[PDB]
Order: structure tokens, then sequence, then C-alpha cells
């Protein structure tokens, strides 16, 4: 499952990085690297524009332990669950998951950021594997915004 | 209502991108 790993891989990458404040590729490594140099543009873009939104939405999530960190896949799933899919929404998700992965790391629960990442890359690639693939995958992410 | 929140947020960041 190339598109999983792939995935995984970028997401992982942008949350760890997000949440550390220190930068950290396999197969497709040129455009993975693009798709996380779009991801670090647009996805702080959509932190920064939306950081209210965010604190609230992280409050009410209310995590204090890795045990309320496996809530977020129903929350994920939410997202989807008017049947529209589109990069918008998908970029946004991550955001909001290294929004997630930042505050896991000032509670001292880094060890929880990697199935927070695990958790997004399922729900994008189990539920919309068809759209991704139709879409062109991390290229046609990297070209739908192309900063 | 995380969720139905994040997609509104999607939606405009899509539709800022996508508008010709
Ligand atoms: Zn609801």
């Amino acid at each position: 499952d190339e598109l999983y790993r792939q995935s995984l891989e970028i997401i992982s990458r942008y949350l760890r990085e997000q949440a550390t404040g220190a930068k950290d590729m396999g197969r497709s490594g040129a455009t993975s690297r693009k798709a996380l140099e779009t991801l670090r543009r647009v996805g702080d873009g959509v932190q920064r524009n939306h950081e209210t939104a965010f604190q609230g939405m992280l409050r009410k999530l209310d995590i204090k332990n890795e045990d309320d960190v496996k809530s977020l896949s129903r929350v994920m799933i939410h997202v989807f669950s008017d049947g529209v899919t589109n990069w918008g929404r998908i970029v946004t998700l991550i955001s909001f998951g290294a929004f997630v992965a930042k505050h896991l790391k000032t509670i001292n629960q880094e060890s929880c950021i990697e199935p927070l990442a695990e958790s997004i890359t399922d729900v994008l690639v189990r539920t919309k594997r068809d759209w991704l693939v139709k879409q062109r995958g991390w290229d046609g992410f990297v070209e739908f915004f192309h900063v | 209502q995380v969720g139905r929140q994040l997609a509104i947020i999607g939606d405009d960041i899509n539709r800022r991108y996508d508008s010709e």
C-alpha cells in the first residue's frame, strides 16, 4: 500500500515537526518533499487564520491523556460525513492534527502523536482512496494549492 | 460538532484556491 506509506510519511513528519519545532524520504521523495513544503505554507496559514476556532475545538475535545486521543477518529470521519471531499477539507484536517500535536507535546504526551498521524492517514486513505487516486494523490495536492 | 466545523473551514479554504 504505497499510498498509505507515502501519506503517513508526509502527515507524520508535519505533525511531529510542528510539535517539536525541529525539522526531521522514501519512494516518491520529490513529490513528498513538495507536499510537505506545501503543507507547511498552507497548514501554517490555516492554523493562524483559524486559531481561535481551533483553540475552542481543542478545548471541547478535552485531551488530557492517551485515552482521550482515541476519540479523534470519529471526529475525522465527521469531516466527510456529508459526502463532500476536497483538498481544502483535507488540508484543514491535517492542520488541526498538527494543532493537536502541539498540544500533545505541551502536556508531555508526545508518544500519542504517531497514533494520531496514523489515524488521520487511515481515514484519508481508507475512506477516500478512490478520490485520492482520481485526483493524482499528493502530486494533485501540490498542484491544487500551487503556492 | 468539531468535524462539521472543520468541514466548513475546509470548504472556505477550498473555495479560496479553486475560484477562477
Ligand atoms: Zn454532529
